[PDB]
């Protein structure tokens, strides 16, 4: 049916099976039916139904002697149906697991463009502390030095520094979208929609780094100059930053009147006297810890 | 009754879309909340001016 | 209004019905419904499931052996 | 509660009668099976015959019993007492021939079998026979009738029925089918009868298993089904 | 089709709503292999049991 282009009848007969109730057929075989099933539903474009079948086959199975193709397969069908959701984190856990795959890890270019995939995934994905444990954990692989760029890009996303998006962007366009013969460009940021969509994305990330950046350094920084450096309008940049406020993601009160943009939480006189004390006290046990090591080098040159 | 109840209810929407569209700000000028919850100026002054009294 | 339903149920059409059900009755009446729409493997209830769970319920007869009434 | 079911004439608390309840259930001691279908113009009924054991004469175990030319009955539930029944009923059916002339319409017999049996209910003097009492029989200016009529002393007008053990899911089953209307023909009362008790049963109904009698406004005569119409009517009905 | 649906995929039983599956009964001849019924259906969990 599917040869024939009735996509739609061929996924309506297949959903009516149910693999899990034929015990007698062996699990690969099992396995196999599911993930056609998850391929028909994602081409009829029945995301739940994707989901729930995708949730009936076990990922234990894929430990096992001749499951490199079901795992791959199953991570390509997952990896779509949560591209579709949007869901960047768990496309990353995905890319992750393939580039596991032995398959994948013997071939240079399969495993070359799942370590790329990973590492733009993870950069797509919203920051939060699992996001960076993960990149933690992906930054410390030896092997993605092979790929110079990403590698780079990986560390950028990490370091606690303004990247401006125009620099970013004029230094990474050509290697991230397009590619080379010698730079397989991957297809996370294709010229396609979805491409042009992830590519907004990636550049909301960019520009939620630096205001993380500008939050934790700076304590006043006018509405203009907060544009410039976020690469956005003003008025983009400050509809940007009441969104991450509304949400709760970062402290700021944008002074519209007279441009500012606060970061500062308010100091409440019992925190900062707190303050005065602490640096007191600190100073104290180190002018302690200097009379001490005073009299030790008192004592030792006689 | 649905003159009473709807009246009621368009309070109760302005004045749960003027306190979400003040939480970025701290001192917002009132003709920017205005254009942004789209109602005349004279009139997100009197629900402010009410809410805050 | 916590099960997902769907939009050709129409529970008016349910309620109007001269059966004498306790609220218990239609508690089980909706769990009954919702579970043969999953046994089904559908994550949406229709009219035709929760039919079929009603006229289940309101069965309460059993034997009666007939001549009681 | 559980102390007023020792005699057949005490009222429970909740205004029931335990023994005839539990006569109700002694019918289904014998472990049979009987189902009846009403067609359009014939009746038919089937009924397990059970044989376990080689020494006994299969043509003396048969639960058909013909009360008249006209009438027909199948017992299910306690043999004697199913045909202590049986003789009642013939009796009935005889006297009713002497003292009125015309044969007694099949829902006639059972009710008074059923008045019979609900007077030994009332005074407490017989143990109710446990034994449902299926009649059939075609009725000038009312088509094929089948009645069952039991212990307690009620009888209905059935279009399909069934006693024995396997007695609500008999029910239910002809409750799937007859709701479809459909040409109601001789050989298809008899398929949809033997469809049912083969589902019920769950077996294959092997031809020496089963016993059938139909009686049909054609020949408004009881005949029980021979093996070779029996096998006949399976064979069709596989196909 | 009564341990296996509620165990894999709850998100569904809670997509519907009926959250709770719970009961069951094997009434039948005594010790005709019941608790066989509940060791055989623990191919899958039923580590406890
Ligand atoms: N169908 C069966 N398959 C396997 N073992 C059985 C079966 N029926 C009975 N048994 C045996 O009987 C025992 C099961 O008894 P069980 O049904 O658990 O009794 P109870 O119902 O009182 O718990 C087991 O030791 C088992 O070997």
């Amino acid at each position: 049916k599917e040869q024939n282009g009735d996509v739609k009848e061929a996924a309506s007969i297949l959903q009516e099976l149910q693999v899990e109730t034929y015990g007698s057929m062996e699990k690969k075989e099992r396995v196999e039916f599911i993930l056609e099933q998850m391929r028909l539903c994602l081409a009829v474009k029945d995301y739940i139904r994707t989901q729930i079948i995708s949730k009936k086959i076990n990922t234990k199975f894929f430990q096992e002697e001749n499951t490199e193709k079901l795992k791959l397969k199953y991570y390509n069908l997952m990896i779509q149906l949560d591209q579709h959701e949007g869901s960047y984190l768990s496309i990353c856990k995905h890319y992750r697991a393939i580039y596991d795959t032995p398959c994948i890890q013997a071939e240079s270019e399969k495993w070359q463009q799942a370590l790329k995939s990973v590492v733009l995934y993870v950069i797509l994905a919203p920051f939060d502390n699992e996001q960076s444990d993960l990149v933690h954990r992906i930054s410390g692989d030896k092997k993605l030095e092979e790929i110079p760029k990403y590698k780079d890009l990986l560390k950028l996303f990490t370091t606690m520094e303004l990247m401006r998006w125009s620099t970013l962007v004029e230094d990474y366009g050509m290697e991230l979208r397009k590619g080379s013969l010698e730079s397989p460009a991957t297809d996370v940021f294709g010229s396609t929609e979805e491409g042009e969509k992830r590519w907004k994305d990636l550049k909301n990330r960019v520009v939620e780094h630096n205001i993380r950046i500008m939050a934790k350094y700076y304590t006043r920084i006018t509405m203009k100059r907060m544009a410039q450096l976020l690469d956005l309008s003003v008025d983009e940049s400050e509809a940007f930053l009441s969104n991450l406020v509304v949400n709760k993601t970062i402290f700021a009160k944008v002074d519209r009147l007279a441009g500012i943009i606060n970061f500062q939480r308010p100091k409440d006189p019992n925190n900062l006297l707190n303050d005065w004390s602490q640096k007191l006290n600190s100073l104290m046990s180190l002018v302690n810890k200097t009379t001490h090591l005073i009299a030790k080098e008192e004592m030792i040159h006689n | 009754i649905i003159s009473t109840h709807l009246a009621k209810l368009y309070d109760n929407l302005l004045e749960q879309n003027l306190i979400r569209v003040i939480e970025p700000f701290s001192r917002v000028q009132i003709e920017h909340i205005s254009s942004l919850i789209k109602l005349s100026k004279a009139d997100v002054e009197r629900k402010l001016s009410q809410m805050i009294l | 209004s916590k099960m997902n339903l769907s939009e050709e149920v129409d529970l008016e059409d349910y309620v109007a019905r001269p059966d004498k059900i306790s609220g218990a009755d239609i508690n089980s009446i909706c769990q009954e419904s919702g579970m043969l729409a999953v046994r089904e493997n559908r994550y949406i209830v229709l009219a035709k499931d929760f039919e079929k769970a009603y006229k289940t319920v309101i069965k309460k007869d059993e034997q009666e052996h007939e001549f009681y009434k | 509660s559980a102390g007023f079911d020792r005699h057949i004439t005490i009222f429970s608390p909740e205004g029931r009668l335990y023994q005839v309840e539990y006569a109700f259930k002694a019918i289904n001691q014998g472990g049979l099976t009987s189902v009846a279908v009403r067609g359009k113009d014939c009746a038919v009924i089937v009924t397990q015959k059970k044989v376990p054991d080689k020494l006994l004469d299969s043509s003396t175990v048969t639960h058909l019993f013909k009360i008249t030319e006209n009438i027909g009955c199948v017992m299910t539930g306690m043999t004697a007492d199913s045909r202590s029944q049986v003789q009642r009923a013939r009796y009935e059916a005889a006297n009713w021939k002497y003292k009125y002339g015309y044969e007694i319409p099949v829902d006639m017999l059972c009710k008074r079998i059923a008045d019979i049996s609900q007077v030994y209910t009332q005074n407490a003097e017989m143990r109710p026979l446990g034994c449902c009492m299926i009649l059939i029989g075609i009725d000038e200016e009312q088509g094929p009738q089948v009645y069952k009529c039991d212990p307690a002393g009620y009888y209905c007008g059935f279009k399909a029925t069934a006693a024995g053990v396997k007695q609500t899911e008999s029910t239910s089953f002809l409750e799937k089918k007859v709701k479809k209307k459909f040409d109601w023909t001789f050989e298809q009362t008899v398929e949809t009868a033997i469809t049912c008790l083969s589902t019920v049963l769950s077996i294959d109904f092997k031809p020496s298993e089963i016993e059938v009698g139909v009686v049909t406004v054609e020949n408004p005569k009881f005949r029980i089904l021979t093996e070779a119409e029996i096998d006949a009517h399976l064979v069709a009905l596989a196909e | 089709e009564v341990i296996e649906l509620p165990l894999t995929n709850p998100e569904l039983f809670q997509r519907v709503g009926i959250i709770p599956p719970k009961g069951c009964l094997l009434y039948g001849p005594p010790g005709t292999g019941k608790t066989l019924l509940a060791r055989a259906v623990a191919s899958q969990l039923d580590c406890n049991f």
